[PDB]
């Protein structure tokens, strides 16, 4: 499935980026931080165009509104971290990890919008799978690594 | 080729699969819709958010509970929960599973009928059942007879059942719940100053009273001793860092179900609902009823209220009776273990409401097959 | 198909391209006119001055602010500034690109109205919007909930905002903003025989400000150690070779702030507006609030305004909370930072109020569109 | 030998002698401080102004109400209150005169104790007693059944009382008053390009609010109405002598009670809050109290909010309901009228809070003898 490697490579680089907040990880300092930062914008774009033909093949009363509303947000997303590490990229460049924080603010919001879009992709697909369109996509509900949910705890 | 469970309460869904020992999605039954101004762009194109999605951002949302007192009140709310319960939470296709609902007993009729129509008309269910909460909590109990009473949000209701038999004449419902006593905490908490108007301090008030509230075993002893001393006073921390603390309130709270007055209702407690029904059934199973008390749902789960509940009813029974109050530690769970028993039996199987039936008889056939 | 991004302050003028990183124009919003008498032939036909053009001669001109505390009040110069802005400092055509332009919130309806009106029929803009300062510096920020503080010139505003939903009730503005502080600091200049009473003067104090005055985290032990020592003067050369000397002026003009009584306001200052503002707020969303206190602005760029910002929001706030404030470096354009981000998103290009709605509903579309 | 009656609002002290038909004393409930600079010896040696002493002077004073919402948050300012109102405006010296007090329902206990001390300790009163604002006001409007809506300064109440007998689980409180249409008033009056910040500012505004504002019968034909013409736009001198106009604020503002999400409220109108009530109440009551729908309050003086009222109520009650509301004329004062009619009663000599009781039970004896 390509929406899942996709969200799931994603979701490395934002363990990357999480793993610099705590101070010990595979990037230095805010340098490696904006290249993270802009590569998983580009992949939230990639995402978007996934999103969107999922979308394209759904009815229109259909959970294509759920999946549009994530879509919207993980656009913003997307768009906020590649100015804003065009920005801290050039405040580098004239004068941080005070700075890293709006970026790392920025890819955790992505990387949430981006997991609701998952699960409304799923869902999208699982509930219109013989309808038309959806059958070229070829997402038969298999290719969705979904666990089963796990129980409850009975006594808390 | 499994069957489904979902457990309708008023205040949350519990909903998992049949055969196994506990619910797979436990989440609150609202949904919630923003309140607020839009002003980000692409923020504010989802309106309406269901169960824990709602908890999480209640505090820019207007909660609202499809279910009051057991009854769907919204309809196109209630289809939203159950799409969610579906879908986002257990992730299966309902189209391939039969699922097991559940009800309180003396609530509409068009209550059920409408259930079935919209499981087997929007979901596509090959089979449903409508089943009793009561006669799933003693299904989990692991016995035949006894008179179980369940609380639960919108709910209180007594269900005598002997050797299996269930005695309707002897049926009690009583709508004073958990909601009840959340709404009577957030009018009593006002006496302290503490102020919780909106749907979201609500549902702060709903933990509040989870949290700190029993069951007293004498009221008029422990009102003197909140008086007296300031020993029963304990804190809670607000989600915004204030402390608020509460002395009498504890136990003020629950005691609305043995004094229902405190609400203005006129009705009587729930040892005396539970002691009448007892009374309605046949003499020669009252002793068998007095000693199987099942107590079920999240309203009897206050501490001390098994033991309140044996002193009462032992008070009001005869003294050469033999009073047992049965609480299971996971009875918050009892209805939908129950019926997680049910719809895995083997005896079952053939009273399914399977789509022909409904294709021939309407959605009336669920008065007649449940 | 560009856009254009002018952030209109009181002070400066901020426009740039939308997509862009910084922007490409930033003057003073002054206008200049002669007062003295033209003696040369020729040398006294222009009869204005804008922007830096203005600040470069402001030895012979009178200097004139079009906007007061966010409002615009000469119509005829601000139509000046924003002809100077596209033409001489862009150089653009404005029937071209779609302009975004800032307004301040609680700010009177006119303002905005002769905004669009003097875009859509001056300028022949094919489309433009109306932004709020503080959302663009949330957007700036790389957030969707936080509470921004947003100091400039003529205002200083809060506007707390959850999920990217704003709370319009609780949104303040104080009429007390970098103005107000060169005015203080000429009034309190005198205390040391230093007389500026021109506009030109007003600039030098402006200047003077921005480079010698600091926020005291503790007031009184700075008034305390200006007053023992001497370690805290620093000094000043004005533009003919004088030099000035100012001890406790440095953080005495910064401290109107937190004390707007200095200047004789009853309001509260920025700590205090900034915890009102988080008070009226959902109390779910509180927590959020206090650990996002993004500050924008450039009357937010004095050493020392984080540090005693946390401290008395800190001091006001419950101490289980987690106040941070956020002060990013470049602040100090972070509303046109954000505006480009805006004007450049995707989502965003079916926000923009095309001439043919302004053509259809005349300049009121601008309250209904924004 | 005659008993007093002091009627504590959040805005105003109504204060006179049971038996009379009118307060004695109408004073605004502030207390006032200066806030500039005492230059002239002598003149700033008074360091606190209470009632009309403080708007007379409130220009150069803080005023601050000690009560907000009903409950009394400045125990000392709240003292000079009343310290006033009894030897100032009165002229009766406090010990030979019982004190009736009123209180608001739903209220903190705290309050009501304070209260009690205050005046057996500081006021060395014989006896004191504390009714509910909404009992009072149906005595005063010579019934003893009907659903009263009180609306003050501080709080909105609905109290259901029928023949003499009070459904407490029905009783309403809306902390949403005259003060907060005040407010939002001044929120609402920056469209136009008017500034009211200050405390002074805010009673000139209480000012415009009482003499221009009114209910709209509808409130979209209002603002349809309001948009196409200028017949709607009236005019109010400032105290300097400038003229403001004001169109459609004049309607906005009371409709906050009707739509209290224009100031980010949750809850529900007054209409609906009242139908709300009536709706807890026992289902053979509910006739007479739709048709007995006592208004009391100085909030509920707008012009029009009576026939808006029973327009409102009359879509929401079954269409064969008798709905009456009933607001008289002077019922600015019914509270003050009902205590007067309640503390002369011969009946009621003998419900006075003695000090014997008092020295025997602490301030504590409030809640069970009241
Ligand atoms: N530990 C607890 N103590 C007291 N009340 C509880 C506790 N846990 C849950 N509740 C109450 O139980 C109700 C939910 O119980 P449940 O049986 O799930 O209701 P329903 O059957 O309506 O879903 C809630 O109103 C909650 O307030
Ligand atoms: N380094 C600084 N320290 C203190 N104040 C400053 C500094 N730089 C600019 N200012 C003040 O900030 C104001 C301009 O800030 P800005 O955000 O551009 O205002 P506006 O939004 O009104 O254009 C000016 O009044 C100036 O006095
Ligand atoms: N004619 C009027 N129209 C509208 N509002 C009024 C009028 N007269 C008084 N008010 C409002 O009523 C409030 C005072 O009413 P009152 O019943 O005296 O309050 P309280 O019981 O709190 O003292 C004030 O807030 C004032 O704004
Ligand atoms: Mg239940
Ligand atoms: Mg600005
Ligand atoms: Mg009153």
């Amino acid at each position: 499935n390509d929406i899942i490697v996709l969200a799931k490579q994603m979701c490395m680089i934002m363990m990357e980026m999480t793993d610099f907040t705590r101070g010990k990880g595979p990037l230095k300092n805010t340098s490696d931080v904006i290249s993270a930062a802009k590569k998983i914008a580009e992949a939230g774009s990639r995402m978007d165009k996934l999103g969107r033909t999922i979308a394209d093949h759904c009815p229109d009363s259909a959970c294509k509104q759920d999946l549009l509303a994530y879509l919207q947000r993980i656009a913003l997303y997307c768009h906020q971290l590649n100015i804003c590490s065009k920005v801290k990229a050039e405040v580098q460049n004239l004068g941080g990890v005070d700075s890293a924080m709006s970026l790392i603010q920025a890819a955790k919001n992505l990387m949430n919008a981006v997991v609701q879009t998952v699960k409304a992709s799923y869902v999208a697909s699982t509930k219109y799978q013989k309808s038309q369109g959806m059958a070229s996509l070829n997402l038969p509900a298999v290719s969705w690594k979904m666990k089963a949910p796990e129980k409850k705890p009975l006594v808390k | 080729t499994t069957a489904l469970v979902c457990d309708n309460g008023s205040g949350l869904v519990k909903a998992g699969f049949a055969g196994d020992d506990a619910p797979r999605a436990v989440f609150p039954s609202i949904v919630g819709r923003p309140r607020h101004q839009g002003v980000m762009v692409g923020m504010g194109q989802k309106d309406s958010y269901v169960g824990d999605e709602a908890q999480s951002k209640r505090g820019i949302l207007t909660l609202k509970y499809p279910i009051e007192h057991g009854i769907i009140t919204n309809w196109d709310d209630m289809e939203k929960i159950w799409h969610h319960t579906f879908y986002n939470e257990l992730r299966v296709a309902p189209e391939e599973h039969p699922t097991l609902l559940t009800e309180a007993p003396l609530n509409p009729k068009a209550n059920r009928e409408k259930m079935t129509q919209i499981m087997f008309e929007t979901f596509n269910v090959p089979a449903m059942y409508v089943a009793i909460q009561a006669v799933l909590s003693l299904y989990a109990s692991g016995r035949t007879t006894g008179i179980v009473l369940d609380s639960g949000d919108g709910v209180t209701h007594n269900v005598p059942i002997y050797e299996g038999y269930a005695l309707p004449h002897a049926i009690m419902r009583l709508d004073l719940a958990g909601r009840d006593l959340t709404d009577y905490l957030m009018k009593i908490l006002t006496e302290r100053g503490y102020s919780f108007v909106t749907t979201a301090e609500r549902e702060i008030v709903r933990d509040i009273k989870e949290k700190l509230c029993y069951v007293a075993l004498d009221f008029e002893n422990e009102m003197a001793t909140a008086a007296s001393s300031s020993s029963l006073e304990k804190s809670y921390e607000l989600p915004d860092g204030q402390v608020i603390t509460i002395g009498n309130e504890r136990f003020r709270c629950p005691e609305t179900l043995f004094q229902p007055s405190f609400i203005g209702m006129e009705s009587a407690g729930i040892h005396e609902t539970t002691y009448n029904s007892i009374m309605k059934c046949d003499i020669d199973i009252r002793k068998d009823l007095y000693a199987n008390n099942v107590m079920s749902g999240g309203t009897t789960m206050y501490p001390g209220i098994a033991d309140r509940m044996q002193k009462e009813i032992t008070a009001l029974a005869p003294s050469t009776m033999k009073i047992k109050i049965i609480a299971p530690p996971e009875r918050k769970y009892s209805v939908w273990i129950g019926g997680s028993i049910l719809a895995s039996l083997s005896t079952f199987q053939q009273m399914w409401i399977t789509k022909q039936e409904y294709d021939e008889a309407g959605p009336s056939i669920v008065h007649r097959k449940c």
